RNA sequence: AGCCAGGAUGUUGGCUUAGAAGCAGCCAUCAUUUAAAGAAAGCGUAAUAGCUCACUGGUCGAGUCGGCCUGCGCGGAAGA
RNA sequence: CGGCGAGUAGCGCAGCUUGGUAGCGCAACUGGUUUGGGACCAGUGGGUCGGAGGUUCGAAUCCUCUCUCGCCGACCA
């Protein structure tokens, strides 16, 4: 995946999470949108 | 002509029977024969106006049988 | 350098030939010939006259 | 010498691969059925006839023509030294001819009316322009579509000879090029591909990737054939590069159509 | 690149950036970007931010560049011992204070301009916001 | 917000007529049939088809949705 | 890098000192001469001063800022 300081929902089905307090943008449809560390 | 099974939006020109260039896999994607299509489509094309930019709908059944509805020019 | 007598040559930088004796007297260097009826330069496009030279099969017709 | 022999005693095994010899570059060109077909043959000589022939890559032609019109281009040759004193002056204009299917990329119409340039010198400049057309001012590649019309000029009494005007035409000729900025012409192929039903699409992008301008796809009972235009440069390896796409089921063929001005990406990549 | 053509002097003092700017209104159009920061914009950034917008509409609307450099900045040549005269003019900048309206845009719906300014800001250093023309 | 539905008629709309059929884009950005449906928000195609959403039906049954100004936190944050 | 010397017709040099008018030689076009060219004899055109900003009535000129181009040297641990 990709780590950045700014992570935005790219797809419509990109979702936001706070697992372990670390922001993640895990999706459900497409892989490439999975990103974190934002 | 049931729910969406085997038809597309075509009939470039009824005046030119068996149209190759601008059609191509437009109806041939399914496996539609062109020689059989000459049979029915020409059967009423001679009776109606020809060569007008007009579409037709051709729906093929499971046993290799079809049907049509000749339409209105855009 | 050698000579190909007759408008029937068909070679460019390759294609083995045969060699026979004879210069040409006007071409500086040429001292040999080709046997028309050999490797890569056979007869000269169907000539009937004195064709034991320029070697083309006669008119079979 | 024994490589020309090598094939002649290997070609016997199979007519499937043929043999060429470069029209312009005197380099033999091997043809075949596929990489597998060719691979073993390389060893068939590398061992049987002892031939570590450095297996290169197929080669190119790359024509070149003018981009636009010219304005005045003129000839002038004056080296006297008394005894000779050859002085020939001409003033032509060449134009980018109509790109036509005829092989007549040369056409010199004589516009001179009266004795400004003697009639016995048209052949000289005529001889002149045509030979220089094998000296494309990039690296000497086939030049065409040069609309040449000779306008005005001069000559030297008693003196002026063919030498003056045949060469002086060229000096003028070169200017039309060094001033109207020609550019390459790449040969273009028409390639037809039969693709069943399933990889049809994905094949197109591959061809599209090859700068291939799509023409049209026509469907039949089994296999949609595709008419396609593609630059010959992008064409090498295609067969395997295609059968690996069509799971070894397709059949492509090559037809020449026309010559295209090679783009920047390809253009500068000939200059040497 | 915008640059004061032919002014009074070439080199001018470092100066200071105190207070609040003058232009605080959306004067010419309907929408404007106000600078909530306090810094120094360079000419390079200016034209850069212009491109983001000039591209954000492609051809519609009118764009007003409120600020203008008017300040020359110098720099000493690399690795020269300090002293030995004043620097050499490198590039020009426009001082900025909070409450200054920088780019004023009109001709497009509030929507795109809102989006357009989101592109200009990413090239400018100082934090800025989007403000609109109001009555009196 | 979930659970079952619908989501259409002309309309392949030009052109570069090779082709952009709601989905490359350039324009209009319609009217009808309506409980409703945009000549289109995304996925998918050479170009379609296929899969959803807008909005609308019913059921369930109580609050729910989106911006504005700040306080205080997280991430950005890796050296012998 | 800083820093004293050049930038003028097609080519090479003048003219800048002390501001007022752009020249010499060769090149180039034209004519004579000769069987013709070279050569040699006559006539003429050609820049308007590297580019920009100043100062004066007046800027090729005297000053400033950039560019292109030569020379001097960018040393002492």
């Amino acid at each position: 995946m990709k780590v950045r300081a700014s992570v935005k929902k790219l797809c419509r089905n990109c979702k936001i999470v706070k697992r372990d307090g670390v922001i993640r943008v895990i999706c459900s449809a497409e892989p490439k949108h999975k990103q974190r560390q934002g | 002509a049931k729910k969406v099974q085997a038809y597309v939006k075509l009939q470039v020109a009824a005046g030119m029977a068996n149209p190759s260039p601008p059609v191509g896999p437009a109806l041939g994607q399914q496996g539609v024969n062109i020689m059989e299509f000459c049979k029915a489509f020409n059967a009423k094309t001679d009776s109606i106006e020809k060569g007008l930019p007009i579409p037709v709908v051709i729906t093929v059944y499971a046993d290799r049988s079809f049907t049509f509805v000749t339409k209105t020019p855009p | 350098t050698s000579y190909i007598g007759g408008e029937g040559h068909n070679l460019q930088e390759h294609s083995v030939i045969l060699i026979r004796g004879g210069r040409v007297k006007d071409l500086p260097g040429v001292r040999y010939h080709t046997v028309r009826g050999a490797l890569d330069c056979s007869g000269v496009k169907d000539r009937k006259q004195a064709r034991s030279k320029y070697g083309v099969k006669r008119p079979k017709a | 010498e024994k490589m020309g022999l090598a094939l002649g005693r290997l070609a016997k095994e199979d007519p499937s691969f043929r043999v060429w010899t470069d029209e312009e570059s005197n380099q033999t060109i091997i043809a075949g059925m596929g990489e597998l077909h060719l691979d073993i043959i390389v060893d068939r000589m590398k061992r049987e006839f002892n031939v570590e022939a450095n297996v290169g890559k197929p080669q190119v032609a790359y024509r070149e023509t003018i981009r636009q019109k010219v304005t005045d281009v003129e000839g002038k040759h004056a080296k006297q030294s008394g005894g000779r004193g050859q002085y020939g002056h001409v003033v032509i204009d060449m134009y980018p001819l109509e790109p036509g299917s005829n092989p007549k990329g040369y056409e010199f119409i004589n516009d001179i009316k009266g004795g400004v340039i003697p009639g016995e010198y048209i052949p000289a400049v005529d001889k002149g322009i045509q030979e220089q057309l094998k000296a494309g001012p990039l690296a000497g590649y086939p030049v065409v579509d040069m609309g040449i019309r000779l306008h005005f000029g001069s000559y030297h009494d008693v003196d002026s000879s063919e030498l003056a005007f045949k060469l002086a035409a060229s000096i003028a000729f070169k200017e039309g090029f060094k001033k109207a900025k020609p550019v390459l012409l790449e040969p273009i192929m028409k390639v037809e591909v039969e693709t069943p039903e399933e990889n049809t699409g994905d094949v197109i992008g591959d061809l599209s990737r090859r700068r291939g301008m799509l023409k049209g796809q026509e469907s039949e009972v089994t296999g949609v054939k595709i008419h396609a235009e593609v630059p010959l440069s992008e064409m090498f390896g295609y067969a395997t590069q295609l059968r690996s796409l069509t799971k070894g089921r397709a059949s492509y063929t090559m037809e020449f159509l026309k010559y295209d001005e090679a783009p920047s990406n390809v253009a500068q990549a000939v200059i040497e | 690149m915008l640059q004061p053509k032919r002014t009074k002097f070439r080199k001018m003092h470092k100066g200071r950036n105190r207070g609040l700017a003058q232009g605080t209104d959306v004067s010419f159009g309907s929408f404007g970007l106000k600078a909530v920061g306090r810094g120094r914009l360079t000419a390079r950034q200016i034209e850069a931010a212009r491109r983001a917008m000039t591209r954000a509409v492609k051809r519609q609307g009118k764009i007003w560049i409120r600020v203008f450099p008017d300040k020359p900045i110098t720099e000493k040549p690399l690795a020269v011992r300090m002293g030995k005269g004043k620097g050499n003019v490198e590039y020009w900048v426009a001082l900025i204070q909070p409450g200054k309206v920088l780019y004023e845009m009109d001709g497009v719906p509030e929507e795109l301009a809102r989006e357009a300014f989101k592109l200009a800001a990413a090239k400018l250093p100082i934090k800025t916001t989007f403000v609109t023309k109001t009555v009196m």
